């Protein structure tokens, strides 16, 4: 999976060389990037229900007809609901991977690889998506470093859906 | 490939799970013990080439049946591919050391090496014996006190050995 | 030249994509490194004739056929002597490059790409610098993480050599 | 390419001599000055997708013989190679941003542009202002000041917006 | 422009041989069915204004959000209304244009290639089209081969969108 | 690949003869059935996408433990590569049931397919209650009377049954 | 082989798509023609042992060399007509075959494919066959597309052979 | 490539509007002369080998300066290729014939052969002569009444010689 | 490959030891008899085309059940494989002829060859038939004392009826 | 292993076609050269000892730093002076291959290839080994064609070195 | 134009390096057969005509249609003679060009390349140039080495018409 | 390429005659001289390593602007790419000495050269004096008398001199 040490081995390795100061320095600054990763992966972690029970709800409050629209992609009853939630907890869940491992390596190949298709195939729409991780990065409560890497891992995966 | 932040992100994904708090704890106790991980592999990085040929050297001299003519290891063509090999296996030691997983080296290096020697019909124990000889000096190497901050190293080269002990195994 | 920027750049422009998360901390990691290579680099130059005349008399000293033997690439002569002293700053020079740079680019690019065919053509012994480098390496007088830098600087060019 | 590291040694190795201590204090006020940059290239690889798409509705409403029935972006593949190269020219503006240097802007994009679109028929005056467009939201964006910690960016604005202007004066 | 006229004449290039009885066989089943493919592309050409008024009427009576909305790529103002109305007239001429021609060209050329990234990035969602796309079968008011084929290509943009 | 006419062409050729009358009666009437074989074709391909889309449903819902975290279609990746199987092998039918012969389905899409999803680890159960699914809504749509000349296609519903069968049990 | 349906069939294969309109008008064009296909087919069957025999003659009589000359490759002795009458009955068959399956893949596969390394090695002339096939066309006795579909098949085997 | 229909959809796209009466009209008429476009093209695809033979042997009458010992066709291997050029130019022909249109015997085959003829060395007066006694005995065997119904092809005639003409122009 | 010189310099080198004088006199005895060898390869290459056709016949003629419909020689192109085939035999014999080993004959042309013909459904034993028919052939034509120099060849021949032997024995 | 009948089989063999007479003409020439070459061969085995010792000895005078630095990679003790005899011997018996064998075939297979790796990793020095076979080439005592073919492989090999 | 020279040297330069033995040795070799190359070419060029004449005579003797049979690639007229004269001193200059040269560049090039083209184009049987030739080696008048180069180069030109 | 030989077959084609006595004999002296011709080109190809080597220091030393830093041999990168030229301009003189025509020379090595250096921005004038001082070294190495059978070379050296004069002239 692409994280930042396993990209610095892979690049020693296609030129059959041993390991530079470069690659070195690079794991020096994931390591000091760390801290800040850990903490917004415990402060996501920590509050995972109230966020999705939260961004579901704006996506219905925003896109009133996704509730009375008769029809299999909509959330005009309970399995939809269900199906609503869970996309949006996987969403969370996935960007709590890409934090802990230190890149966009678990949210290119969990998520994104294949995700046009899909929602072409089963007729759902990328605004509703993009309002939910709008809600959660509004109001994911952290501050700082922390704060920074939760909201440039959402974007990357908002520039991803638009 | 895959080093421990990935292999503990695939095994909460296979479950389908958030990470716990002890998951989170030991990744930070990875993290915090960087700087010892960062300078064993620069010393063997920056030592490579002594150790290969000092370990060369005392693999020939242990085994004189492999430069004598008729050998294994007899000719310039031969004795310049055994120094290759044995050049790439501690280059794969030291990406497993800096991944802190085997995967790599498992996957990369020791994958079918034995039916390929088998096939050629180059012998094992004698690279055996060299990847040994390679630990030693590597293991010796990395707890050099001059020049450093004194610190608890024993686990880092403890997994190291383990490294060389896997290369020597899969090999033979 | 290979700097960890340009290679950061490189890696992201050959696969047509922004520059992400692992590409940045890279660069912040070169940055953290750059005091301790600055700090090498200040210590290298200010003392770079003392360094030159003790390597070159210390090659001198361990090779003493290298002054008495009649030969073109042999220091019997002052243009011998001129030579191995242009020789020893240029490596000198090269290795202060390196450290100001963040990597073996100018290492690799000035000194090393070529070095073999050079040596075998005009009858020189790598057995030579790698005396004069570790008269160096011995002789910087830097302690701490300058020290470790310049140490790897070197270190990489000896086994450029050997 | 070159950043400014690479293009003071390479001066230096050019002239034949050390690097002097005027050198190494620029080298060090630039290093000192990084987390800046990282913010802005951060803030824009964020914002790149709005700031085009914007940037690509305002020109169309400014300038609409561009999509009407055989005007040069009338198809759904003209559209999208409009808003690739929009996209492109935006990313190597970024990427210049990071190097500190504009040799990669210059090199790998802007060489051999302006007699690419003559040949294919391509209208420059609409691309640079579609360039100004998106400098404008750009450097709009990098100045926001909220969730931020206060500082003086002058210089890299500036510095920004130069690389903007270069790459509309290099396409018109 | 793909036709069966210009396919077979490629095939034969691409080996370097002259035209065999297949494709001028192919060229006859084309000239057989363009009875049908001009009957349909008439009727479908006479009543344009009719038909692009009313699927744009039955997008909106389905869709009654896209009415009221307050966005840029909503049908909430009169330019929104006028740029439905450009898009539904030129699927209908290029539908025409692909009936006359005998085949998929012009739809590939003209409008298929680059959808998926255009309704992306400019968030349009490719099942109002489907819905005008499905208003405009059921009300052109065609029988026998006309019909057919006015439906087969309507399909086959259909299929391109979902 | 062979169509009837090849196939009848080969065994001639095989045994060294002339073709009798009963073959050449056999082939007028193949030709005289072929504007039904271009009507199914025809409606197949129209509706392709609505029968992979609604046969993925169903199957989803039947057998809940494929989209569960750790399944087998548990990714977007994934999914999008069942999708893929689904679609081609839809194709892959209704390529055999323009030629009127089963040699191109066999040769190009189910040879080999059992080792390869058994390299993989795909079940092929679930594979073939898609395609059963893919078969009865290919069925039902081919003999809609609605719009269309009456007449009798029982052998060519009856053939294309048995091509989605055999490509089932190829498969499982 | 090479037959119309198979030809659009891989075709549409290597492109990864299903079959268009244009394929389906290629088959019904095929279906037209093979009316007067297998009229010609069986008008060439019916008269085969006739047609061969008088093909032959044709050829004794245009090259009297041929039933003097003594050699292995001529038609001397018995052993000689026997392998002519053999080689006019496989061309003749070969091309009801093309006529039946409705292209020349059967002409291209059978008869074509190595016909110049063969008349070369073992020292026969083009200019028999040539004359055999010309009387072959002049006296099959067909009037009407059956006739032009036959004579298209026979000039292809004669430009063939020239 | 583009043949009538392809012509008329272009221009009609770029113009913006839907075909009038007056192109749907002509288009029918240029539909309901199909069988005489496949007639001519059939028949001198029939007839190229015997073309190509008679037009070469009568251009190495005329002109004898071309076979001699050092003229551009003293070899197998140049008569060869002049054979070849002019089978090309015939087959490009017919290949326009039945299009309908030039576009492809000027885009594949006219377009840069002056140029090429002039760096190999070739006179172009000699391919003109060539080109001009293939049309002319291309024209004589398509008006050839014999088994086939009567009817009036001056038309087509005078197109398939305006093509000719043009190749010779091209080339000349 | 290897010749005669360098397969005693092959044991030679694994042996580890000088050439003796028996085997510098036995190779000097090689280079004596230089002359012979080439005449046979020059006459072999000379009447080649003969050999193979004359055999070909008198093959065809013994098995009539090769070129009957439905065999393995019924066709133009499985002739021409069939030709080409003893060609390419034939071509390799000669080779190694030339070489004086038969190490370029078994690693190039034999290695593998009763496999594929196994797997293409090719019968050994009427190529052992056209190998052995060959070998006649070209043995009768190698032993022809007119317009050369009178000697002898009987090692030579024997040689060569070996190479030829083995060819057949490989095959069948 | 690189020959010249060998060679001009392969060459044959690359192209698909048989001996043309420019390959007899190349083996005919080897054959006419095969007498010096045996005799060089002759007069270079039956004095190997002898040159061997000369060699050792030559080149232990000229450069007498190597019997008195103390080194892994210096004949200051019995285990180099053996190593060094062994390399001479190595050195005179390939030469001797390369006299029987007509070309430079195991010269480049089991001395050349790999060379220069093996100089530098093991710290060796090629001049050590030119003034080897300049001695060699001194006092091998051969006169005429062989003296000449002799010459030509040391100065081949000793191109390789320098 | 393809001689054991350039051979040779395009062998060497492939390969990016000087010179070697075996080149040589084949020049010296090619040296060597010359003189008989010089003594053939010498005795075919001085009896050029009365060759051509008989060999004309032979292949109208042997083949008898060719001088009665009505065609334009029939000898029957003075054009057609001429025509058959002029081809067969096309062979025996070819040859002559081939023997002085050392090798079959020539003839490769200026008569073997597309040779089978043109006999199947203007209908020519390679059976009377094989009698010509074989006339031609029956009646040369050569004895011994110089016999032996013409009869290879006779067969060649054979075996590259069957 | 083309040897003399090849040269005057090609003049005897071109004008369709028979070589004359004259032409026979000129080849034949030209066959009678190729002893000394193989000599030089031995021993060039045996000097060649020294006469580089020579020649780029005596180079070196007359014009020391090359090897300061900035020039444009300082690096090992550029000054292993001047003695690379150097040493294939001595292989191309030595493959025309070994054909004896200048065409292999003028067509593989010197064709174009110029332009290349000039974009570049290699001096010429160097080039040409190192050329010049190779001349000098294979000229006087050709002419030692010790160890070979005495005899005139004249024309040889002679023509040597032309051959690197030709070389020096077109590339500066
Ligand atoms: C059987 C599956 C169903 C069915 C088909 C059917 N159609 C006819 C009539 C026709 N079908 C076509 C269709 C085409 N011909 C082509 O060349 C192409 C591709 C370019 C197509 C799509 C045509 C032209 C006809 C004739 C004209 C007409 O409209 O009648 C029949 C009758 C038998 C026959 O061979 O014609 C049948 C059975 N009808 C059903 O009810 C079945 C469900």
């Amino acid at each position: 999976m692409k994280t930042p040490i396993t990209e610095a081995i892979a690049a020693a390795d296609t030129q059959g060389r041993f390991l530079s100061n470069t690659e070195l320095q690079a794991v020096n600054g994931r390591f000091e990037r760390a801290a800040a990763s850990m903490e917004a992966a415990r402060a996501l972690t920590n509050n995972a229900q109230q966020l999705i029970d939260g961004a579901a709800n704006a996506v219905y409050q925003k896109f009133p007809y996704t509730t009375q629209m008769q029809g299999a992609n909509f959330a005009s009853d309970s399995r939809g609901k269900s199906k609503c939630a869970r996309d949006i907890g996987y969403y969370l869940r996935i960007i709590t991977y890409s934090l802990v491992a230190g890149g966009t390596g678990p949210l290119d190949e969990y998520l994104i690889a294949g995700l046009d298709e899909i929602n072409r195939t089963f007729d759902l729409s990328p605004s509703w998506y993009v309002e939910a991780l709008k809600y959660i990065k509004a109001n994911h409560g952290l501050s700082g470093q922390a704060a920074n890497e939760a909201n440039t891992y959402i974007d990357y995966a908002i520039n991803a859906l638009s | 490939m895959l080093d421990a932040f990935a292999k503990v992100v695939s095994q909460a994904d296979t479950k389908g799970e958030f990470l716990s708090s002890a998951q989170l704890d030991a990744l930070s106790n990875v993290v915090k013990d960087g700087s010892k991980r960062l300078d064993a592999v620069n010393r063997m990085t920056s030592n490579a080439s002594t150790i290969v040929a000092n370990a060369a050297r005392s693999l020939f001299e242990e085994q004189p049946q492999l430069i004598q003519p008729g050998g294994n290891a007899y000719t310039n063509r031969r004795m310049a591919a055994c120094l290759r090999d044995m050049e790439i296996i501690l280059r794969y030691v030291t990406y497993a050391t800096l991944a802190g997983d085997s995967s790599v080296l498992d996957d990369r290096c020791l994958n079918g090496l034995r039916e390929t020697y088998q096939a050629l019909g180059v012998p094992g124990g004698s690279v055996a014996a060299g990847v040994a000889k390679m630990k030693d000096a590597a293991i010796a190497i990395v707890n050099d006190p001059n020049g450093i901050t004194k610190g608890d190293c024993s686990a880092l080269v403890s997994e190291i050995a383990s490294y060389f002990d896997r290369a020597a195994a899969a090999v033979a």
